[PDB]
């Protein structure tokens, strides 16, 4: 009954969402055509959080899709579980992003977001009780970084109370697949810090390292990375869709994980991640899940958490579980290393349980940590921005489209003060 | 050097156990006062 | 052209040698620190035994 | 009790014996620390 | 409750351990697939000392293979019973030590030891109560001597209250297969006397003589030598997995055998070993088992115990038996051969009984002697080491790779005083 609305923007956002709806639809048991052909009757009870019955059981997912070129909507419709998306939810442009934050957020924003707010508001009226918004987009692009950010501004201006999960991927040195990442990263993070509520930050090098080390894959690709991100995005909302020994709503996650309003850039990881070669050797037990969680090699972001201090953390668990073993593990891990957690907070770790594990498993978890070692993520982009902007590199694409260098300087200043705040709380 | 340190730590643990067991055996010093008073 | 390429490759080999030398220096400094703190720990162990 | 105040001074003299033991151990441990420094110095030189 | 983790170093160790698991898995009743299909419950009742349950009746051994080549591991996997192993334990490089102690202890050992300690830590943490480790290796190679020595030293710097059973296949001259055996053997025993706590001496010379004389085999390949060694290794440690009238575990054996803080080099036998023609024409009485057990042409060592006194001895019988018969047998042996026993130790011999014999053999026994004849093997390797080292033959392969000359001389001195202590106490 607590509604969730999903917003997809950018090519990466569209692909990630087309995989996330894949996982959610298959686990609630709706077949590709759009009807309901599940097995158990416990999944039927909460399909309203993500789906609307139109007429005759043709469930339509409650999602908004946006971009600037039809070359992504074509792929979205082509891919599996493509027919489910309501055809009214394909707001697309005609020009293209161009990787310029100016085109993303100022020029095309005016003629696209004004048109997509109609769809999002109609969806909000169609659903009854909005719990919040979940938006999956990009920070290294033109549509997700700029147009998605301006849409975030407009949505927060409209609904102040609702929470916002911002599933955002960020650029990286080793996997820098384009040459103006710093600009479109700073100009997006400046609004993201002020305007969002839970920043789920991801990347590509972390996902590749996961698919190489933990999953032992041979040729990992965007399909696999998006599958992992989908698994996390389903685990984060498992609680609203299924009952359990101790429920955990989105506002509860925010309250237990945020000690200061602008300190809300979390880092997420999944568990268990085991190879198909050695599926039948490991033991799906709480100590093993917690050992796999609390380590750098599983975090889905380029952060070395042991080079920082976990301010807070949260652990969702799924499966017929004993909260006694769960919280003794969460306390033993906390007391082994008191240095890596902050001094002035007792019980740095929140735990929650649900009684239905995901399809294809029997026992799972999801770790969301508010650490202070995530400052170096933004530090890399900040130093790249300084080096590039000191010589006005590529600056004309921005300063010829209604933008002033004051914007660049202030965005850099905001990133600097945020990273200073993280560094201070250590 | 670490080998020597570990050996010394083990010796310290052994002496700890010895002291605690001697305490448990004897008591199970506050007895001399009442002994003399009687 | 060959002399230009030669000079470039020689300079690269040089910076490689200082790279590995810096790695070794860092490791040896770590080891010396570990040795001295282990001596401190052995002194503390003697005190505890006493 | 009044007699206990004599017993508590027996305990005080026992604590004085404890201080004497502390001093003896301090002397021996300082000598041992110097010996350890000597052995480590000779090892480093060699 | 007690736990043993088994580590295999080098090709010799890997083959011996593979055959050992092939034997012990059968003695516990589990097939190569990993699913129990035996008969009784006395097997399953204490298999937790070796195996871990994975997922519904899939038992995985607690063993770690390790070397510097992929070919040996490929052979082990291709062989039978190799499936049970967890693929995560398979740690290896690609270059190869090449019978070089410097490679196996300083370069490749350094570059693999940090990785291997991770997996040994995982196994030693997944357990509940450790009593000691097992290591299988040679003393005449690079991946086995130097790397095994580095591994056991790294273990000792971490678990300073535990034993290791290091089964060392000593390089025999008449069965030598590489040009520099002593340059490895001396430099391995240097630290074997310092760190390992129960070094079990074995030699291909004695194994081949046993096979030729007793077994009357025609074509003894390494299979049967590994079979004998595995039978000994599985028999030494049945006091844990099986309940006996007089139970004696590893620490009891160690304290009974080792009289002085550095005389841990055991010479080992096993009974009954028969040809399949004479197994129909013999009686397996307890006196007969004892006589074969003390038969000097049955100990797995090239040093004939007639060349010295016995510091002490231990016997481990298997099968329902008579404890008085055991004790009177050993008393008769000691009284008859009183000249071979140390005078300052009354009743130099220890006896233990387990109520389960190895399957097939309705009765069996094992012998662990600490005789002073062990000095023969060490003088017989020291002669070769000095003979080579007088003119620094084959020495540049180590000096150029990082070893000064003084280390070899210090190893010589340590070997000399090790071989001199036995002479002193004889
Ligand atoms: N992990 C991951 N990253 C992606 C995927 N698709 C695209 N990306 C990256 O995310 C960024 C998304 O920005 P972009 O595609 O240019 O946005 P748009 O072109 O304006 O719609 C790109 O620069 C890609 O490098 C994906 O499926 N998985
Ligand atoms: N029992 C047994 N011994 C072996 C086998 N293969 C080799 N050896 C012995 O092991 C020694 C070689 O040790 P090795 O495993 O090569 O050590 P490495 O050179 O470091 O790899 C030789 O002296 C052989 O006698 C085998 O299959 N079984």
């Amino acid at each position: 009954m607590r509604e969730i609305v999903h917003i997809q923007g950018g090519q990466c956002g569209n692909q990630i969402g087309a995989k996330f709806w894949e996982v959610v639809s298959d686990e609630h048991g709706i077949d590709p055509t759009g009807t309901y052909h599940g097995d158990s009757d416990l999944q039927l009870e909460r399909i309203n959080v993500y789906f609307n019955e139109a007429t005759g059981g043709r469930y339509v997912p409650r999602a908004i899709l946006m971009d600037l070129e039809p070359g992504t909507m074509d792929s979205v419709r082509s891919g599996p579980y493509g027919q489910i998306f309501r055809p009214d939810n394909f707001v697309f442009g005609q020009t293209g992003a161009g990787n310029n934050w100016a085109k993303g957020h100022y020029t095309e924003g005016a003629e696209l977001i004004d048109s997509v707010l109609d769809v999002v508001r109609k969806e909000a009226e169609s659903c009854d009780c909005l719990q919040g918004f979940q938006v999956c987009h990009s920070l290294g692009g033109g549509t997700g970084s700029g147009m998605g950010t301006l849409l975030i501004s407009k949505i927060r201006e409209e609904y102040p109370d609702r929470m916002m999960l911002t599933f955002s991927v960020v650029p990286s040195p080793k996997v820098s697949d384009t040459v103006v990442e710093p600009y479109n990263a700073t100009l997006s993070v400046h609004q993201l810090v002020e305007n969002a509520d839970e920043c789920m930050v991801l990347d590509n090098e972390a996902l590749y390292d996961i698919c190489f080390r933990t999953l032992k894959l041979t040729t990992p690709t965007f399909g696999d990375l998006n599958h992992l991100i989908s698994a996390v995005m389903s685990g984060i909302t498992c609680c609203l869709r299924f009952p359990g020994q101790l429920n955990a709503d989105l506002r509860k996650l925010a309250v237990n994980l945020i000690p200061f309003p602008r300190l809300h850039f979390f880092m997420v990881g999944f568990t268990p991640l085991t190879s198909r070669g050695s599926q039948q050797y490991r033991a799906l037990t709480v100590p093993e899940l917690t050992q796999q969680m609390w380590d750098a090699k599983n975090m889905m972001c380029a952060a070395d958490p042991r080079h920082g201090r976990y301010l807070t953390a949260s652990a969702l668990f799924r499966g017929r579980m004993s909260t006694k073993e769960v919280d003794e593990q969460m306390l033993n891990v906390q007391n082994k290393n008191s240095s890596y957690f902050v001094e002035w907070i007792p019980n740095n770790v929140k735990s929650s349980v649900c009684d239905i594990p995901p399809k294809g498993l029997k026992m799972s978890a999801t770790f969301i940590g508010n650490s202070t070692a995530i400052q170096e993520m933004f530090k890399r982009v900040s130093e790249q921005f300084t080096a590039m902007f000191r010589r006005k590199a590529f600056l004309h694409w921005y300063t010829g489209e209604g933008m002033d260098e004051m914007e660049f300087t202030e965005a850099e200043s905001n990133m600097n003060d945020l990273v200073s705040e993280y560094q201070q709380y250590q | 050097i670490t080998l020597e340190l570990k050996e010394r730590l083990l010796r310290c643990e052994k002496l700890q156990a010895k002291f605690e067991i001697i305490s448990a055996k004897h008591r199970g010093a506050y007895y001399v006062i009442k002994a003399a008073q009687e | 052209e060959d002399n230009f390429n030669l000079e470039g490759r020689i300079m690269g080999d040089l910076r490689a040698m200082e790279e590995e030398a810096a790695r070794l220096n860092s490791q040896i400094e770590e080891g010396r620190g570990a040795k001295r703190d282990t001596l401190a720990e052995i002194v503390e162990a003697e005190r505890q035994i006493m | 009790l009044r007699q206990r105040m004599i017993e508590e001074w027996e305990a005080k003299e026992w604590e004085e014996r404890e201080q004497e033991i502390l001093s003896i151990q301090d002397k021996r441990l300082e000598l041992l620390d110097n010996a350890l420094q000597v052995r480590e110095e000779e090892l480093d030189d060699e």
